[PDB]
């Protein structure tokens, strides 16, 4: 409910509203190979 | 090596790619590697 999680600590962390999603980054490679019900956030 | 489409079942099955695989002695002599994601070779990861 609290937006996208973006890491671990058990507790997960969550993005902050303030400035993530950064637009400046995304996935690394053209191998993405994503269709198993991934999770974006923007 | 050959290879068949999708359905193929039982018996429609005839070859429609062969590929003629090598071992080459393949080297980068002006170029470096600046995104590998795993250390390990031959991967799909390593494709990109």
């Amino acid at each position: 409910k609290e937006g996208l999680q973006i890491g671990k600590d058990e507790k997960p962390i969550y993005a902050d509203k303030t400035y993530q999603p950064e637009p400046q980054v995304g996935e690394e490679s053209w191998t993405d190979t994503d269709g198993t019900n991934e999770k974006f956030g923007g | 090596e050959f290879f068949d489409g999708r359905d193929a079942v039982a018996g429609a099955l005839a070859p429609e790619i062969v590929l003629y695989t090598e071992n080459v002695n393949l080297e980068t002599p002006d170029s470096h590697v600046v995104y590998k994601p795993e250390t390990s070779n031959n991967s799909h990861a390593n494709l990109g």
